[PDB]
Formats: C-alpha cells, sequence, structure tokens
C-alpha cells in the first residue's frame, strides 16, 4: 500500500473528525 | 443537465 | 444514494467520477487508489446484455468533485483513461461474479486537498473489518430515489450476516460478493442506488486510523427496498489480481 494512503488531507492529516465516522468507530466491537 | 467541461478535455 | 447526507468537503478524496464524453453523462462512481489507477466495477465498462462496451475513449474520470453537475474549476481534476483491464473472469453472464476492473489515466494525477488515495485491504485489514454488523461508507452521485442530488452523498451502512444476504434473493450468491443495509426491523435505511455503482464501500481501521476500500458497489435489486440489501465486490479476493495488473502494466 501507498506510504501515505487513506489519510484525507481535511482531515486526518489535520487530526480533524468528520461528522459520522463514529458510527463506523462504534460498530467495531 | 452536466456543465461544459473544459474542451480540452474532449 | 438512498437516504444518505451531503458529504463533507475533502470527506472522501479518494471519490472518482466516471463520466462519459458523449453525450455528457454521469455512467458510475470509481475510487483513486494510486496517483494514476483508478478502481471501478467491470460493469460500468462492459455490460453485453445492455450493449454496453466502452473502450479508453469513450470515458473520462472525474477526480476532487463535490458537486455533481457543475465544473469545478481550481478543485477538481479531468482524466482521460489510457487503457481499462477488466477482471478476466467477471461473470456478466450470470450474477456479476468479480465485478471489478481497473483503469490506467494517461498522466498522473496531482494530490491536493480534494483528491487522495484510498488504501486497499490485506489478508488482516479484512479478517479484522469485514464482518456482519460493522459498519462501511458508501459514497456516490446516483439517484436519491428508486431525484438526484446536488453535491456527492454518503450513507454507513452495515455488514449483513451470509445467510442473511442469500435468503434475500434468487441470485446465486459468490465469495466475491458481501452485502450490506439494514434490516426492516432496525429502523434506520439506506442503500446505493443508479449511478452509484462502481463507487467505494470503505471502512476507517480502528487499529491505524486509515480508510480503507473493502468493497465495490456491484448490483442490487431495486434501491432500498426493505429486506433487500445491496451487494458490494469482495476487494480484498480480488487483490492478487489488482497488484498482478498494477506489477505488470504498471510504470
Ligand atoms: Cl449496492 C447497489 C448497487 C446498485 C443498486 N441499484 C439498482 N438499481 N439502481 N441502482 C443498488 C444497490
Ligand atoms: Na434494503
Amino acid at each position: 500500500g501507498e506510504a501515505d494512503c487513506g489519510l484525507r488531507p481535511l482531515f486526518e492529516k489535520k487530526s480533524l473528525e468528520d461528522k459520522t465516522e463514529r458510527e463506523l468507530l462504534e460498530s467495531y466491537i | 443537465d452536466f456543465e461544459e467541461i473544459p474542451e480540452e478535455y474532449l | 444514494i438512498v437516504e444518505g447526507s451531503d458529504a463533507e468537503i475533502g470527506m472522501s478524496p479518494w471519490q472518482v467520477m466516471l463520466f462519459r464524453k458523449s453525450p455528457q453523462e454521469l455512467l458510475c462512481g470509481a475510487s483513486l487508489i494510486s496517483d494514476r489507477w483508478v478502481l471501478t466495477a467491470a460493469h460500468c465498462l462492459l455490460y453485453p446484455p445492455w450493449d454496453k462496451n466502452f473502450t479508453e475513449n469513450d470515458l473520462l474520470v472525474r477526480i476532487g468533485k463535490h458537486s455533481r453537475t457543475r465544473y469545478e474549476r481550481n478543485i477538481e481534476k479531468i482524466s482521460m483513461l489510457e487503457k481499462i483491464y477488466i477482471h478476466p473472469r467477471y461473470n456478466w453472464r450470470e450474477n456479476l461474479d468479480r465485478d471489478i476492473a481497473l483503469m490506467k489515466l494517461k498522466k498522473p494525477v496531482a494530490f491536493s486537498d480534494y483528491i487522495h488515495p484510498v488504501c486497499l485491504p490485506d489478508r488482516e485489514t479484512a479478517a479484522s473489518l469485514l464482518q456482519a454488523g460493522y459498519k462501511g461508507r458508501v459514497t456516490g452521485w446516483g439517484n436519491l430515489k428508486e431525484g438526484q442530488p446536488s453535491v456527492l452523498q454518503v450513507v454507513n451502512l452495515p455488514i449483513v450476516e451470509r445467510p442473511v444476504c442469500k435468503d434475500s434473493t434468487r441470485i446465486r450468491i459468490t465469495d466475491n460478493m458481501f452485502c450490506a443495509g439494514y434490516k426492516p426491523d432496525e429502523g434506520k435505511r439506506g442503500d446505493a442506488c443508479e449511478g452509484d455503482s462502481g463507487g467505494p464501500f470503505v471502512m476507517k481501521s480502528p487499529f491505524n486510523n486509515r480508510w480503507y476500500q473493502m468493497g465495490i458497489v456491484s448490483w442490487g435489486e431495486g434501491c432500498d427496498r426493505d429486506g433487500k440489501y445491496g451487494f458490494y465486490t469482495h476487494v480484498f479476493r480480488l487483490k492478487k489480481w489488482i497488484q498482478k495488473v498494477i506489477d505488470q502494466f504498471g510504470e
């Protein structure tokens, strides 16, 4: 996999979250 | 419905 | 996407649009996996029953987009395909088994805040995250209903138990397909719909905080029907084919 893959510049790179990604996390049980 | 993309792409 | 919300800006920076040159129209979605490789569904390119059989020159890809129809000047990038590779055992005759294809762009697309590849899974990522109940996220500019959205839509949907998938349909499900969606009892809804095909189903790894693409929107019987689920290409089962194609024809 590409070194920097799957980290988004307006979110992961800046340590900001989007409005519903916690819904995904909350499901990884 | 779609706006015209510049002709350089066509 | 049926029952979604508007994407945020740069929320889905791998989201690509498969765009027909003439007439000018959305065909499918797709995903940026490297600076010169886009991943899509084979049926967006080849589906003989509907006299669909595109070549590199029929199509454009549009990366960086949010708005469906507008030309996003200074933001999006539009690319020409240099080659299409359809999975040699894509079954268009039966059930869209191995519904995967790659496109090699003519020149590498430049990354930005709006344009960034997604990761493909490994054996461990798949083992860990492709589990019934675990939610992934689906994005696209397809129909809002079985009308059309101004901006890119998003919906988070749970992976569904394998038995429950097979029993919702008369089509023969294969190991290269999983389904996702709420049950009629779960209360929440949502689905992909027409034009969303090809697009990413992704999951954010809780282990390394990286977005991986686990599925490709592949098919379903209607959009957001109770007791029915959308089916997705199992991206990890077909990845040796991905690497093979990229290792041979890539630069
Ligand atoms: Cl996953 C999925 C793919 C395509 C559809 N559509 C069926 N008809 N239009 N879109 C629904 C779900
Ligand atoms: Na459904």
